[PDB]
């Protein structure tokens, strides 16, 4: 039981590290979404004018 | 010049529609879910490790690093959104300042003699996010930092503001913090502490002392102040100590009983 508990704790810490890695990857996705979108918005303003 | 493509033009109401539509996509729900997940993981880890098993310090440090990284991410995301709104405000102000192209102002802009604000250049020139005016101090972080010492011994005095080594050089002389109150011979089911008294009270008999009197002196020594109901807040450290003490006493009682029976 103790060995299984330790293995589960190691697994959950590994998943914590994995989700920390997914963090700031989500932020980079957010930035690459907002960026390159304002440029196309400027193109839309060009069209409107 | 050449191809009639001006670098930038003043904002239009139709373009103003899209400008008002553009926003930075949110992570508030994501951040709060992540915070709750890590907090519950820490709470589970508090009692998860076997009481005889020693060496939770590395896991505590790793979780502390994860929490600090998450807090930094949240701070720079707030920096991201505040930069976005400031950039939008600056761009709209600049566009309002600039004139409108009707007859040949468009030709002047195309020739390059006239310039208009461009969100691309402004977003390229915006300052990088800075983790300033932010403090990584939470109740979860505090209990995470102090839980290894509580695991080592229920009674601990972690602060080193007076002296880095200990409370006084090498000897603490701090006594012990007793789970069982002399007033109420029972474990603290409602641990309530003051930001001023900094003493944990069961509140079962404290309400009896505080009834009829607006403010009453703190019954414990080493301080002299009067507090009310609303100064009391929940202290996770107290029940953390209670749980670890109960678990350790249970394991030691089981071990001694098993060994004594093995003797016979």
């Amino acid at each position: 039981i103790d060995d299984q508990i330790q293995q589960l704790l190691l697994k959950q810490r590994h998943l914590l590290s994995k989700m920390a890695s997914s963090m700031k990857s989500l932020k980079n996705c957010q930035k690459e979404l907002i960026s390159t979108q304002i440029l196309q918005f400027e193109a839309q303003n060009m069209d409107v004018s | 010049n050449d191809n009639p493509i001006p670098k930038s033009v003043p904002l239009h109401p139709k373009s103003g529609k899209y400008f008002h539509n553009l926003h930075a996509r949110d992570l508030s729900n994501i951040y709060q879910q992540c915070y709750k997940q890590i907090d519950e993981t820490i709470n589970q880890l508090v009692d998860s490790t076997s009481p005889s098993t020693i060496g939770i310090e590395e896991q505590v440090a790793d979780i502390t690093s994860t929490y600090k990284l998450l807090s930094t991410y949240e701070s720079e995301s707030n920096s991201f959104d505040e930069h976005i709104k400031d950039l939008k405000k600056n761009f709209k102000q600049s566009s309002d300042a600039c004139p409108q192209i009707d007859l040949s102002t468009w030709d002047k802009y195309r020739t390059g003699e006239l310039t208009a604000p461009k969100l691309s250049e402004l977003y390229l020139n915006m300052p990088t996010p800075e983790p300033a005016t932010m403090v990584n101090n939470t109740d979860t972080l505090k209990i995470l930092k102090v839980l290894p010492y509580i695991w080592n011994d229920p009674t601990c005095v972690i602060p080193d503001l007076q002296n880095p080594a200990d409370e006084d050089d090498l000897q603490i002389e701090g006594g012990k913090i007793e789970l069982t109150c002399p007033i109420t011979c029972k474990p603290y089911e409602a641990p309530l502490i003051s930001r001023k008294c900094n003493h944990v009270f069961d509140r079962d008999g404290i309400q009896n002392y505080l009834q009829g009197y607006t403010t009453r002196d703190c019954p414990q020594a080493a301080c002299s102040q009067v507090v009310s109901m609303r100064d009391f807040v929940r202290d996770p450290i107290m029940e953390l100590r209670c749980k670890i003490a109960k678990m350790k006493e249970s394991q030691e009682q089981d071990k001694r009983s098993s060994q004594a029976i093995d003797v016979l």
